[PDB]
RNA sequence: GUUACGGCGGUCCAUAGCGGCAGGGAAACGCCCGGUCCCAUCCCGAACCCGGAAGCUAAGCCUGCCAGCGCCGAUGAUACUACCCAUCCGGGUGGAAAAGUAGGACACCGCCGAACAC
RNA sequence: GUGUAAGUGCACAAGGGAGCUUGACUGCGAGACGGACAUGUCGAGCAGGGACGAAAGUCGGGACUAGUGAUCCGGCACCUCU
């Protein structure tokens, strides 16, 4: 007379965190993710948990490189 | 500074005859045997892991090169078969060693099979690759035929750049395989 | 009405080369102050370039076709060596000291390696 | 967890003239215990340890 | 009886009864069809009753197509039990039926007998429905 | 092939013991598997192997009820 | 500058693919000859590597052709929907698919090198 | 197919295989995520001393997420602290 279900796992707060256009510093986290849904491009690095981060400051551009959505960083214009 | 029998013969007569038969534009289209293949499936890998070594030794004595031991990539337990159990040995032959092997096979052993009427013309496939099989190794004088503890047959297959069975059979005829001429 | 069956080894060798070259290329980069040294080999002769992959442009060049490089007599290796000399001179004229070395989808050793080692000897930083 | 004689067993990895116990948890149904091993100690440098429990 | 041989998930939500048909709004394989007008869940036993109603009204020869199959279950839970403590087991199987959708298609020559048969099969179902000819 | 040595490789003279239509050629058959009599058939000398049987001594494609008899036999 | 050339790259990567037809080999891309030397096969100079240019453009490759296997793809309408009106129903302002259709398309672009030339 | 559940990804391979091998290191850490709080997660880059590789460069465990338990009280080795 039991429901043997009921369990669940607390969240991990995944997804995009710095969308198109924004200004990001270095080492900042663009997206947390399990697999490489989004891949790195230029001035972008990968983590251990397939997190992404910035290697050079600038601003974002979610473009594709041969069918795969990438993330990039572009040079800000110095004031 | 040397030439095997079948290869000198190949470059002398057989290319000419196939040209005069099939009338190719380029001679690059001429059919030519590439390699020869040998295999032995032990099959009792799960019951005798030592017949494998026996077969290795036989094919060593037969072909003059240490074989390859083919592992079982899948595990099918209805045969005891598990991932990595050695089931068979395999050897590739290319070049002068190949032509010498065919010379020996055609000239010593296949004229030593019991009541050899003929190898079929129907062991081909798609274009002319002849895949026959031997029950015992009691035939090669290469082998020390006193020491054998069991029959360990084998399976041979001969691959050629021929494009169809007609060209394959014609080439192998010119090279002297005893087909059943039909 | 004769017709073939399948793959020739020329096609195999070609597409495997492209396969492993664009495998390797993941790690190699390009820049006008650190360009890529591409090599493109054949049996007879050889070609090389200095590439900027930021714009897919080219800064230097050389090959064993030019009569001045055919004026070598020695082995294929010696042709390659003099080629490395020429590209060192040209690169350091056009204003490049440091580079990487892309083996272009070929194995290191033989003509490739003797080229590159001659270049390392004659000044390029790699 | 506990201290049962688990498959993943043993510990301690001591150093020769290098007293900086580096630790690792490994099995023990396999044979070996008189070869390999290396690491950086104090005041010293990349040299060779034992797995000495 | 109509049931599937196996479903992956044998405890499903209740289907939706919102929206009009997308497919099955056109007679396909016969001449004289049935078309729904409302939203409803139609079960196994209803369709059995209806096909028998038709075959006992033509009685000899003339074909009947059933463009529906009960591939979505529902869950009763046993009697006199306080709410809570889980989700009941599947007991009967429905197909959702959105308006515009076609259920049955007959092929019998005379329209008299055919229209009458379809009417007898309409009065075995919970929905308002109407009868269709393949024509425009 | 390469070290991790294979069997040894030396020439061979397969002397036709059928009708004297012998063979002779390079092979991987030698210390491994050879016979005495280094007979030079050519400019060099190399082992020989008696050939008990071969092609030109093995009838085959390459080499070479009845009632009319019953009442022949039964008269 | 330029031709049926080769090589390195790019496109928010099939408008670029697969298959069929014809056609090309000057220098180059190739295939091929052979394992002396570096080097290599979980066995095999098959591959990788080395040394050369007898032979052939048959194949790879490049060129044109075929919209056929695949792809791309609108306008307008519909579904759905935000907001508002509305005693159930339904409706108005804006947004707007998928599929389908008309069609497109046997790719385009950049750099160096050759050959060719004033 | 990915050691083990599922998903997200992986053919550009993270799948399969072979040779060396211990970075399954020490001293740190910009800036960030998530955030009641304590916990938790990644982290480029610098230094010694190394592996591999021809070099560029990668290596501070495993394709990623689970695989464990705060504080107190005791135990073992080392310290130029008392």
């Amino acid at each position: 007379s039991s429901s043997r279900n009921g369990r669940d796992s607390a969240a991990q707060r995944l997804g995009v965190k710095r969308f198109g256009g924004q200004v990001v510093k270095a080492g900042e986290i663009l997206v947390r993710q399990r697999g490489t849904h989004f891949h790195p491009g230029v001035n972008v690095g990968r983590g251990g948990d397939d997190t992404l981060f910035a290697l050079a400051p600038g601003a974002v551009e979610f473009g594709a490189k041969r069918g795969r959505k990438t993330v990039n960083i572009v040079p800000v214009a110095r004031p | 500074k040397a030439l095997p029998r079948l290869k000198q013969r190949y470059r002398e007569e057989i290319r000419e005859a196939l040209q005069q038969e099939f009338n190719y534009a380029n001679v690059m289209q001429i059919p030519g045997v590439v390699k020869v293949v040998v295999n032995m499936g032990v099959g009792d890998a799960a019951r005798d892991a030592k017949l494998i070594n026996g077969a290795i030794n036989d094919l060593a004595l037969i072909t003059g090169q240490k074989p390859e031991v083919r592992r079982a990539r899948k595990s099918i337990a209805q045969f005891k078969l598990r991932e990595g159990m050695p089931i068979g040995a395999r050897v590739t032959l290319r070049g002068d060693r190949m032509w010498e092997f065919l010379d020996r096979l055609i000239s010593i052993a296949l004229p030593r099979i019991r009541d050899f009427r003929g190898l079929s013309p129907k062991q081909f496939d798609g274009t002319g690759n002849y895949t026959f099989g031997l029950n015992e190794q009691s035939m090669f004088h290469e082998i020390d035929v006193d020491s054998i503890d069991r029959p360990r047959g084998m399976d041979i297959t001969v691959v050629t750049t021929a494009t169809n069975d007609a060209e394959g059979r014609a080439l192998l005829r010119a090279l002297g395989f005893p087909f059943k001429e039909n | 009405a004769h017709k073939p069956v399948g793959q020739n080894i020329s096609e195999v060798r070609r597409n495997a080369r492209l396969r492993r070259h664009a495998r390797l290329r993941k790690k190699v980069a390009g820049t006008a102050e650190v360009p890529r040294l591409v090599v493109n080999r054949s049996a007879r002769h050889i070609h090389v370039q200095l590439v900027n992959d930021l714009n897919g442009t080219t800064l230097a060049a050389a090959s064993s076709i030019e009569a001045d490089v055919r004026a070598i007599d020695g082995d294929k290796k010696a042709h390659s060596v003099r080629v490395g000399q020429l590209i060192a001179e040209r690169a350091k004229a056009a204003g490049v000291e440091t580079v990487v070395f892309d083996r272009g989808g070929y194995t290191y050793g033989g003509r490739i390696a003797a080229l590159a080692d001659a270049a390392r000897e004659a000044g390029l930083k790699f | 967890a506990r201290n049962e004689i688990r498959p993943i067993v043993k510990l301690r990895s001591t150093a020769g003239t290098g007293y900086t116990y580096v630790t690792r948890k490994n099995r023990r149904n396999d044979p070996d215990r008189i070869v390999l091993r290396k690491y950086d100690p104090v005041l010293r440098r990349h040299v060779e340890f034992r797995e000495e429990r | 009886m109509l049931i599937p041989r196996k479903v992956k998930h044998r405890k499903q939500h209740h289907p939706e009864q919102r929206g009009i048909a997308s497919g099955g709004t056109s007679v396909s394989f016969g001449d004289y069809g049935i078309q729904a007008l409302e939203h409803a869940y139609i079960t196994n036993r209803q369709i059995e009753s209806a096909r028998i109603a038709i075959n006992r009204h033509i009685k000899r020869g003339g074909k009947v197509w059933i463009n529906i199959f009960p591939d979505r279950p529902l869950t009763k839970k046993p009697a006199e039990t306080r709410m809570g403590s889980g989700k009941g087991s599947p007991e009967w199987w429905v197909a959702n039926v959105k308006p515009g959708r076609v259920l049955f298609e007959l092929s019998y020559p005379d329209e008299k007998t055919a229209r009458d048969a379809l009417t007898r099969a309409i009065h075995k179902l919970p929905i308002k429905a109407r009868i269709v000819t393949r024509e425009e | 092939m390469k070290p991790g040595i294979h069997p040894d490789y030396h020439p061979v003279v397969f002397q036709d013991a059928a009708t004297g239509a012998q063979f002779l050629t390079r092979s991987t058959a030698t210390s491994t598997r050879t016979i005495e009599w280094p007979t030079p058939s050519g400019p060099k000398t190399y082992p020989l192997i008696v050939v008990d049987v071969t092609s030109d001594s093995h009838p085959f494609w390459t080499g070479s009820g009845q009632v009319e008899k019953f009442r022949r036999r039964y008269g």
